């Protein structure tokens, strides 16, 4: 039991139930959070009708800001990545930036296109409140304004959730007054690739937004593909995942290198600085990317299996780069230093007021007044 | 310190030694060890090394899938939000013996995947602790809050690894990382036993003692040292001869500076409880709890229907495993001095299982077929 | 008028619902306990007038004129 | 508000509001109709920012006990002490010679003044609902 | 007797074939297409190296086109 609302395309919205529309704003609207005992809040920052940055808020003390280009902050600081903290593990996944909260219950991504996704849980049933709408199975009455009344205009509904903070005051939002050649949107209605998602969801609304976008078409093939990922992800979460689409006309969702976009990748994503513990990856299929099969992933990019560097004291060394100790030395194999033991000299220091050091290493203080035997 | 007439003996924990020609002659017997979490940022290897390492994801306490032999067990001690010792800290332990997990979290045990060898699988609730027996040698002792201990008998000698060392009798080399290299400071040692490769390894705290939550007051730094100097005050002066309170004091200075406690005093009583527990293993039982210093009661679960039959008391260390209609024969519980609240019913009418009321021996299982309770 | 709904529990903190504007409300509504007003601290206690400022700024839409109101 | 000890963390001022927001949780909801929990909340927020507790926790339980004292004067006795929230015991003084005869128990408010060989007559004790550990002999 | 699995990923020079370029090992010589009776149980041939085109495209005489055409 876990739903999904997403912000995608350019100026589009989907809720926890399906009723989906458009909106372009300026004022960091409220995307989720119970409105009787708040206890956390997801806030979605926009800019000039676009989607810039994403942020949570725990209580009234802790902030985190995530941004679309992968830079993360603290409210006034600039933290690195991954950065685990008081709950709330920022990480990376099949190539996307995941923010996981399991004590409270939610998980939020941001992919290369800057598309947001948040998955809630079953204990927030009939208690969510924000812009993603309430969470009950009945899918029609999901426009309750902050007053509690119900409306019909998307803009009048969604302007009641904007949040302003001090320096940033915000205005009322007005629909853009700008109106408008191939129809590839029906690719959801002809081919048998999508034919198995038909008895779970109705492909009409997606065609509707697809022609809405077709109106714009500031480009060659950008018209339809952002309208096509979302339907795949929706009917994937609905219970049956589509297999091997994108092989006909899709526009290759982007991730940096390797580009091996595929469905059903294990989030564990075996690399070579690992303990190869099996049996403990019980996570569902997640779309994303990776890099072929014969390569293992490093922190930046992924390298062939023959070149996993070793680590000492957090440094990285290329294979066959023997370090030298005082007593011994040994050589980096495939991430497995192999030294040979050998006895090396010992020293017994006696310094300070009364501070000794044994032959092995034990440090201590004695301070007695007589003659004593130090070695023999 | 003391005199010893010739021919007299002395026993040290596990072995006995006698005087022969001004020199002690006595026998060797490698016997069991214990790796434990002293408090909530410090560890104690099998050979008695103390180190500091605060992390926040899943790590490896002790396993044996590292040598040139097929592994058997594996215990993982992933903790939640304990990169800082605040009161919000919670810990979880998962045990993978043959084909199951146990999930020590919050209340009690789970059995999420039955083991095919329940022939030596027990769970015991005595005092304020829970005792798990997982094989001929392996045991786990749990406080129910934050202290986890593990006992291995002499069979597993030189055959394990993890954040608890390799159990061979040498301290110096028992700090090796997962890739066969001996580190220098504990922080870069412990990153190597991390299970998931997406944890943001802890960096390093550069400062000295009295963490930053202290030393800016020294009105709070000089109350903490005296508040838990009771480790040397009047009850522990007999312990101090046998085990030195140098490391446990330095645990107490930590995680009391760094632990903003408001109405929950558990962040402080548990360190003193650890030191007292270690004394009890040396035959030096102590009593230290007053009416104004970490008080404890166990009269709440006292049959509210009538209650006049006061069947519960708080004892010093309450010998550990008592038979009932659960395991009607003595076990091998490696503690024998569990502090807690204890039931002292007369020789007849032993204690029951579920309703916590001593009853006459009729209410034992009818038969032991299929290993079921059978009332 | 008997058709008006009787309100239930009054709520004290409005910016538990708009956490974006928590820093601004505390920072701005702090002139009242500052040497600018020090002469008047002995004439009327600025205790109610401070929590009023915090509530006004956290709650109302246009906090620019709620501050100086 | 929030003396100089607080408002410099707000990882502690957000931990002391919810630590003693229990005055409105589930048991005191009867009191909230008859006595409002507003001044006692301000009492609790204070002297817990400015009271660093290390091994002693009376600096916090006393405020809750004072509010409970106020409630019981209005005939709304409550029970709030658990094993993990300000625990209390009184069986230490239980005749250690034998101990099996338990004559002391912890009651809700243990009505105040009882007769014995001290004053064999009723007194004027204007509380009559004194919480504590009590003896209930036949 | 032991076919090599998943090489060519390090330093190979991509052995050339006209279309698809999906050089891979252990490909069935049955080479399923849509102009066939989808008869199974009669692909009992050992592994052979060669080429094909992804998975979602079926081979025609000249090249391979999506299943819809
Ligand atoms: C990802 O996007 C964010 C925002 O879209 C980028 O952050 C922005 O970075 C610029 C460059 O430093 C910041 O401008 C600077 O602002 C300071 C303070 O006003 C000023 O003193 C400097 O002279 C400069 O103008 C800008 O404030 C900042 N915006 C934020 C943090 O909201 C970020 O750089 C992007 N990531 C990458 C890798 O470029
Ligand atoms: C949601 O909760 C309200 C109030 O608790 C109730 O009236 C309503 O029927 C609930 N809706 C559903 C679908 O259960
Ligand atoms: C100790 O005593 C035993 C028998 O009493 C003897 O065999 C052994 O050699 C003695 N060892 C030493 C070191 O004296
Ligand atoms: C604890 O139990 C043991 C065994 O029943 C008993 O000898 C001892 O007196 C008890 N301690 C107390 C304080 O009652
Ligand atoms: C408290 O005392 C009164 C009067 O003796 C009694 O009726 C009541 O049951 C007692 N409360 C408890 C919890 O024992
Ligand atoms: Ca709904
Ligand atoms: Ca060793």
């Amino acid at each position: 039991s876990t739903a999904r609302c997403s912000l995608f395309g350019s100026d589009f919205v989907n809720t926890f139930d399906g009723s989906m529309y458009s909106f372009a704003g300026y004022c960091s609207y409220l995307l989720a959070g119970g409105c009787q005992k708040r206890s956390f809040s997801i806030i979605g920052d926009f800019q000039n009708g676009k989607r810039v940055s994403l942020s949570v808020y725990l209580g009234e003390f802790f902030d985190i800001h995530l941004f679309v280009n992968g830079t993360v902050t603290q409210g006034d600081q600039r933290v690195s990545m991954p950065y685990a903290s008081k709950g709330l593990y920022l990480e990376t996944e099949a190539g996307y930036y995941k923010l996981s909260g399991e004590a409270y219950g939610f998980v939020a991504r941001i992919d290369g296109s800057g598309n947001f996704q948040v998955l809630l849980s079953d204990r927030y049933f009939n208690k969510t409140c924000g812009l993603c709408g309430n969470f009950n199975i009945f899918a029609e009455d999901d426009f309750m304004t902050q007053e509690g009344t119900l409306t019909s205009d998307p803009y009048d509904f969604a302007n009641s959730w904007a949040l302003s903070s001090g320096e940033q005051w915000c205005e009322r939002a007005s629909p853009p007054s700008s109106s408008c050649l191939w129809e590839q949107c029906q690719l959801l209605k002809s081919t048998s690739v999508f034919a198995r998602c038909h008895p779970l969801v109705d492909p009409e609304p997606f065609v509707a937004l697809c022609e809405k976008t077709l109106c714009e078409c500031a480009g060659g093939l950008e018209c339809a593909c952002p309208a096509l990922l979302e339907y795949a992800r929706t009917c994937a979460q609905e219970g049956m995942v589509l297999y091997g689409w994108t092989d006909h006309s899709a526009c290759s969702p982007v991730c940096p290198a390797g580009m091996e976009y595929r469905q059903c990748v294990s989030p564990c994503a075996r690399t070579c600085q690992s303990l190869h513990i099996n049996e403990m990856c019980q996570e569902r299929c997640v779309d994303g990317c990776s890099c072929p099969e014969g390569q293992l992933l490093d922190e930046g990019l992924c390298v062939e299996s023959t070149e996993c560097p070793c680590v000492h004291s957090g440094k990285r060394y290329p294979p066959g780069t023997s370090l030298s100790r005082d007593c011994n030395t040994c050589i980096c194999r495939n991430s497995q230093w192999i030294c040979s033991n050998e006895e090396c000299p010992g020293e017994c220091l006696v310094t300070g007021q009364s501070h000794f050091k044994s032959f092995d290493n034990r440090y201590f203080t004695f301070s007695g007044i007589c003659q004593y035997l130090l070695a023999r | 310190g003391k005199e010893y007439a010739p021919g007299e003996t002395v026993k040290i924990g596990c072995n006995t030694c006698v005087c022969r020609d001004r020199k002690w002659n006595c026998t060797d017997h490698v016997c069991d060890a214990t790796c434990s979490t002293i408090g909530m940022a410090h560890y104690l290897t099998f050979d008695g090394l103390k180190y500091l390492f605060p992390g926040e994801c899943q790590y490896v306490l002790v396993q044996d899938y590292c040598g040139s032999n097929p592994g058997t067990f594996r215990i993982l001690v992933g903790n939640k939000g304990c990169s800082h010792p605040s009161v919000k800290c919670k810990k979880r332990v998962t045990i993978l013996v043959e084909g199951g997990e146990i999930e020590l979290f919050d209340g009690e045990v789970n059995v999420k995947r039955p083991m095919k060898d329940e022939t030596h699988f027990e769970v015991v609730e005595s005092g304020r602790y829970i005792i798990l027996l997982l094989g001929k040698a392996l045991s786990v002792v749990w406080d129910r809050h934050l202290s986890i201990s593990v006992v291995l008998k002499q069979t597993y000698q030189e055959k394990v690894c993890g954040l608890c060392g390799n159990f061979d009798g040498i301290q110096n080399n028992d700090l090796t990382s997962s890739n066969l290299q001996v580190e220098e400071d504990p922080v870069d040692f412990g990153n190597s036993w991390k299970v998931s490769s997406q944890c943001a390894d802890t960096r390093k705290v550069p400062l000295d003692s009295s963490p930053a939550t202290c030393h800016n007051n020294i009105m709070k730094q000089t109350m903490v040292d005296s508040s838990c100097r009771i480790l040397t005050s009047d009850v522990f002066q007999d312990c101090n001869k046998l085990v030195d309170p140098e490391p446990y004091l330095d645990v107490c200075i930590y995680d009391t500076c760094s632990c903003e406690s408001i109405g929950d005093c558990a962040c402080f009583c548990d360190t003193i409880a650890a030191y007292a527990h270690v004394c009890a293993q040396h035959g030096k039982v102590v009593t230290w709890r007053t009416a104004t210093l970490c008080p404890q009661s166990c009269e709440e679960r006292n049959l509210r229907e009538n209650g006049y039959e006061c069947e519960w008391r708080y004892n010093s260390c309450a010998p550990a495993c008592q038979v009932t209609c659960q395991h009607p024969e003595p076990l091998a519980c490696p503690v024998q001095c569990v502090e807690g609240c204890h039931a002292h019913c007369p020789p007849g009418k032993i204690l029951d299982e579920l309703l916590q009321t001593c009853v006459d021996p009729e209410d034992c299982p009818v038969c032991e077929v299929a290993g079921r309770r059978f009332a | 008028h008997g058709d008006c709904q009787d309100l239930q529990k009054q709520h004290s903190d409005p910016c538990a619902l708009n956490p974006r504007m928590t820093r601004f409300s505390e920072e701005a509504c702090a002139v009242l306990t500052s040497p600018t007003f020090e002469a008047c601290h002995r004439a009327v206690s600025p205790l109610p007038y401070l929590r009023n400022c915090r509530y006004d700024v956290c709650s109302c839409s246009d906090g620019r004129e709620c501050l100086c109101g």
